[PDB]
């Protein structure tokens, strides 16, 4: 049953990573919602927020997978951050 | 099976250390202000604060900023 | 056989525990207890 439940996670979390909540002068567009946190990736709460929202004020101008004691996505999402930085700052430069 | 794998380990713990994180720089260093090994800094540290003599030198603009 | 098939599942959890890190005789007691929090060391880092 610990194959099972991996079978499960695996397929309801490819909508989720395929995508914090935004709304409609930005630091109000996206915040973090604190209850929902899987408390395994509470230590990185802000990268993501932080990675994301660079995306979006460049683009409007113009695989990851659990393990346990194996941190291989907690690392897969700082070689992401930064890069998502290193396209922006770039961008003002 | 197992003490094989325990040395293997240990072994690349403790070269970690050194070679990565310089624990052998941070006792040579701060030897050379604890202990003041280094000349020039003591012979100053002291030399500024003995310059002095209760409510001055006791505030962190004075001994903060030395 | 009937109790080695259970000491071989009986153990199976057991040695996932010892699979991170990486009476009977007390030379190797007291190392496998630091053998372990090296690798759990080493995973913050």
């Amino acid at each position: 049953a610990q194959e099972l439940c991996l079978y499960l996670t695996k397929a309801a979390s490819a909508p989720y990573f395929e995508v914090v909540e935004e709304h409609e002068y930005w630091d109000q567009r996206y915040t973090i919602v604190q209850q929902q946190i899987p408390s395994f990736l509470q230590k990185m709460a802000d990268k993501i927020l932080s990675t994301g929202k660079y995306l979006n004020v460049v683009r409007e101008c113009g695989e990851i997978i659990y393990t346990l004691k194996e941190r291989a996505y907690v690392e897969q999402i700082e070689k992401a951050f930064n890069y998502a930085s290193k396209v922006l700052l770039d961008f003002l430069m | 099976p197992l003490a094989a794998h325990i040395s293997l380990v240990n072994k690349a713990a403790v070269d970690y250390f050194f070679v990565e994180l310089h624990l052998e720089a941070h006792y040579e260093a701060l030897r050379h202000f604890l202990l003041m090994e280094d000349g020039e800094f003591a012979q100053s540290l002291s030399d500024l604060l003995f310059e002095k003599l209760p409510g001055e030198l006791l505030n962190p603009l004075v001994l903060n900023s030395v | 056989p009937v109790l080695l098939s259970l000491l071989k599942t009986s153990c199976e959890p057991y040695t996932r525990f010892i699979h991170d890190w990486v009476v009977f005789l007390k030379h190797i007691a007291h190392d496998i207890y630091v053998c372990g929090k090296t690798i759990n060391l080493l995973k913050l880092c």
